[PDB]
């Protein structure tokens, strides 16, 4: 009975301890999943923050560690591997705002957003909608009316109303408004507040998760 | 004897519900959930220390009826000590659950380190250790003394009585009423203020039903603790400062007030377990 | 061109040819066989070390050691009899969807969502395990990989292709390109001379390693398929699909032979495996439990309910003594 | 346009195989399946002395 098997059991205990330690260490990083249409702004986004199938991007801010996976180079049935990613802390959806005229493209991006938002696996995951290229939207709205992309729209052909209308168009595609929250932001080149916005949204999500775990819903 | 009917009845009611509810809780918590997360550890220890403190009661029931301690010096020291011990180690779990909840809401980013299911195991063990600072000294000083009528359990303190008998009474007051009431109020106080400004819990008629539910659940917890623990402490101190001639009503009031103390251990499963969101989410 | 309609002639010639050779109703040949009865199995082990969903599993030819990969970034090697752990390999890419474990017992393989199959060396000097090589060259993502020798490994990826590598060289020796959808599983014949694969076309094919050409194609599923397994005789295989319908094909008669289904099952199937004698067919569902079909009369013979989330891997030892199931529960059970 | 040439070449090769009648191919599944029923521990329960688990 257990002559030198004791050495085997000791080895088992040691590597079990190492497993537990590595798991506890990796359960304090926050994971973000970066969708987005075809090179809409996804390349631009990773520049502002500190900085083959998928590529991670580890970065830190205010003593918090973010990992951010993008899957743009994975051409396959998204249904067959999207379930790997359930349990990410948040989705970052990136939308180019100057694409309402080039080709319709906005309609396709809204279709993708609707497909991702209401998936059977992301029924609770919060998403952050980033809207890029607001600068070009200035001198693209001057000549081409937004009615080109939204024929049922009646309002001033100015930036202030157009941006709010587009944000409202996107923000009401979620069929479950009582469980998931959608954060929105108009990107700004300088004034590195983008990462600040991400930080705020992620902190609220952590608060909700802790409230769930403590038993207060 | 109308009084003897009530006094015997009141303790019996408390004891039966306490054992029934608490032993059920430990059964469900380990059969199905198996102690995966930090909170479930805490509920178990509260359930455990509530079950033990309730099982001491029947020995106090027979003592009232006979006025004699039949169980001898063997059991006297092990009954009184496990009664003072469980008072502190039940209260301190309540204080630890509150300090835990406040961290997880008001300091979300630093809570990624303090809150780990291993650290919950350290605190609970370190909680039972610190309770023994009063569990053990009463074990050694517990004694049985024969009196004019019969044998009664009592703690003979030391050579001076005026300077040491009151020390235990005053010390238990500060470290089992003032500190608990203080920290479970402030910690729950600042939680509610922060929950106002959470984008998830404000903006819709259905959202605020969630905020209403949370502030009701938190407020109930403090209310029960205050009502179920204040009367006995104030009644002990008053009896230490004035004669209180032994009237039949004084006997009626005193034993009822003691039963009110144990009501805290019976209600805990309904508040902390039967109202827990996860408990409903598995039945 | 007129070819696109001429192919329709052949696709109609075949259907009638294999119709002319179907007088069986295998359910009629096998009405005089005494039933299996009832099968009760009880968990005899429970291996508990993983911290996330587990996606694959594979026994060793010893029928004692098994390897299991989860998505926490750890593929560990257990020991069934005494539930120890003999290795815990930390790997670079946290996204993994497959395992293999060489017949000799020297190497393991592991690929995933990063298109690279990595071969780890176990029996080495200096103690711990080291990455012997990293095979690269796929475009989709690894979905299954199996060993032939200590030197050749066959993989099936999500870009509608399979391949046959050579390890020391590190290059694709052969490529099989006939599917039109993703490739989800793989199974080698007992003699390792030809294998079958199952794709998202509701179709399975039969290649052969030496030449590199598919020989037969079997259709009959209404949706995607996720699992394959040879009948031990090397003359039939069973598939699992998203209809909740296993079914058994025949290599020589060249068509469907029986179908397994039930009306109160609307779920999906994630893994399939045969018993040692081939009498009874295991199968793992998303219902959180796996059934046990009698592979000769198509009626159930019991269940194995012990998990709290869908089962994603399943296997039977070489000597036919135990079955091991793993699940997104993050635990692994060894029934018997 | 090239796939049509490749595809038709495939169906030509796959349409010339010597099939066998299924009853012949179903008896073999029957015979093998019962000429091994003795040594299948999952089907016939194994005595607890010889059960390593
Ligand atoms: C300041 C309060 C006080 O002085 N108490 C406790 C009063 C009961 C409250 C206990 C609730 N516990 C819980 N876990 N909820 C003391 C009251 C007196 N008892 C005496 C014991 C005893 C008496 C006779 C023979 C055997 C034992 C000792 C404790």
């Amino acid at each position: 009975l257990s002559a030198e098997d004791k050495a085997a059991v000791e080895r088992s205990k040691m590597i079990d301890r190492n497993l537990r330690e590595d798991g506890e260490k990796a359960a304090r990083e926050v994971k973000l999943l970066l969708l987005g249409a075809g090179e809409s702004g996804k390349s631009t986004i990773v520049k502002q923050m500190k900085i083959t199938g998928i590529v991670e991007t580890h970065f830190t801010f205010k003593d918090l560690h973010f990992k951010m996976f993008d899957v743009g180079g994975q051409r396959s049935e998204r249904k067959k591997w999207i379930h790997c990613f359930e349990g990410v802390t948040a989705i970052i959806f990136c939308v180019a705002l100057s694409d309402y005229d080039l080709v319709n493209r906005m309609h396709e991006s809204m279709k993708l957003f609707d497909s991702i938002c209401n998936n059977k696996w992301f029924t609770d995951t919060s998403i952050i909608l980033f809207l890029n290229k607001k600068d070009l939207f200035e001198e693209k709205i001057k000549k081409s009316p937004l009615t080109i992309c939204y024929p049922e729209y009646a309002g001033s052909n100015t930036y202030e109303e157009a941006a709010a209308y587009i944000q409202c168009q996107f923000e009401d595609l979620n069929k479950r408004k009582d469980t998931k929250e959608i954060y929105t932001h108009f990107t700004c080149a300088t004034d590195t507040k983008n990462v600040q916005f991400v930080f705020d949204a992620v902190t609220d999500v952590i608060i909700k998760n802790n409230l769930k775990d403590c038993g207060l819903f | 004897m109308v009084t003897a009917i009530t006094i015997m009845a009141l303790y019996s009611i408390v004891c039966v519900v306490g054992l029934f509810g608490n032993f059920l809780v430990m059964y469900v918590i380990v059969r199905y959930t198996k102690m995966k997360t930090a909170t479930n550890i805490y509920i178990f220890n509260l359930a455990l220390a509530d079950a033990l403190a309730t099982s001491t009661l029947p020995f106090q029931s027979v003592n009232y009826l006979m006025g004699t301690w039949p169980f001898g010096n063997i059991l006297c020291k092990i009954v009184i000590s496990i009664d003072y011990y469980n008072m502190f180690t039940s209260i301190f779990t309540l204080c630890t659950m509150s300090v835990d909840r406040y961290i997880a809401v008001c300091h979300p980013v630093k809570a990624l380190d303090f809150r780990t299911p291993r650290n919950a195991k350290i605190v609970n063990v370190c909680n039972w250790i610190l309770s023994s600072a009063i569990g053990l000294p009463v074990m050694f000083m517990a004694t049985t003394k024969y009196r004019q009528g019969s044998i009664d359990c009592t703690l003979t303190f030391s050579h001076p009585t005026w300077y040491w008998e009151n020390l235990l009474k005053i010390c238990v007051f500060i470290f089992a009423f003032i500190m608990p009431v203080l920290i479970i109020t402030v910690c729950y106080g600042l939680m509610i203020l922060r929950l106002k400004s959470v984008r998830m819990l404000s903006g819709s008629k259905e959202k605020d039903r969630n905020l209403r539910r949370i502030t009701r659940m938190v407020l109930v917890v403090v209310a029960v603790f205050i009502v179920c623990w204040t009367p006995i402490h104030i009644y002990v101190i008053i009896k230490a400062l004035i004669t209180i001639p032994e009237t039949t009503f004084q006997t009626v009031s005193w034993h009822f007030c003691i039963a009110l103390g144990y009501t805290n251990s019976c209600l805990n499963p309904v508040l902390y377990a039967f109202l827990d969101e996860n408990f409903k989410r598995c039945f | 061109d007129q070819l696109r309609q001429e192919a329709e002639q052949l696709k109609n010639q075949i259907r009638d040819a294999r119709k002319a050779c179907a007088d069986a109703t295998l359910s009629q040949i096998t009405n005089n066989i005494d039933p299996v009865g009832r099968i009760q199995m009880r968990t005899r082990r429970t291996l508990r070390g993983h911290l996330a969903k587990i996606y694959a599993m594979h026994w060793g030819t010893d029928s004692r050691l098994l390897v299991s990969a989860s998505q926490d970034g750890k593929l560990i090697i257990w020991d069934s009899y005494t539930t120890n752990k003999v290795h815990a390999i930390p790997l670079r890419s946290s996204w993994v969807m497959t395992c293999a474990y060489a017949p000799s017992g020297n190497y393991v393989a592991c690929g995933g969502l990063d298109n690279i199959c990595s071969i780890y060396n176990l029996k080495t000097r200096e103690g711990n395990v080291r990455v012997s090589r990293e095979l690269a060259g796929h475009t989709g993502y690894l979905s299954c990989c199996r060993f032939l020798d200590d030197n050749q490994i066959v993989t099936s990826s999500g870009d509608t292709t399979c391949a046959l590598w050579d390890i020391e060289t590190g290059q694709q020796t052969t490529t099989f390109t006939g599917h039109t959808g993703d490739v989800m599983s793989l199974s080698l014949a007992p003699d390792t001379r030809l294998f079958v694969s199952g794709a998202c076309d509701a179709s399975a094919k039969l290649w052969d390693v030496r030449e590199g050409m598919c020989r037969q194609t079997f259709t009959g599923h209404e949706s995607d398929i996720n699992a394959i397994c040879f009948f031990p005789n090397g003359n039939a295989f069973a598939t699992g699909s998203d209809d909740a319908t296993c079914r058994l094909f025949d290599l020589r008669a060249d068509q469907e032979l029986m179908t397994y289904s039930h009306d109160n099952i609307i779920c999906g199937i994630t893994s399939v495996s045969f018993s040692k004698s081939g009498r009874l067919l295991l199968a793992g569902y998303d219902d959180f439990n796996c059934n046990v079909w009698d592979a000769l009369k198509a009626d159930r013979a019991g269940v194995l309910a012990g998990h709290d989330n869908r089962v994603s891997c399943l296997g039977v030892t070489d000597d036919g003594m135990a079955v091991a199931t793993g699940s997104w529960d993050s635990f692994l059970k060894i029934w018997n | 346009i090239a796939q049509a040439r490749k595809l038709v070449e495939q169906l030509k090769m796959e349409a010339n195989i010597d099939r066998i009648k299924v009853s012949k191919a179903a008896a073999d599944l029957m015979a093998y399946c019962e000429a091994h029923a003795k040594e299948d521990p999952l089907l016939t329960p194994v005595p607890a002395s010889e059960n390593p688990f």
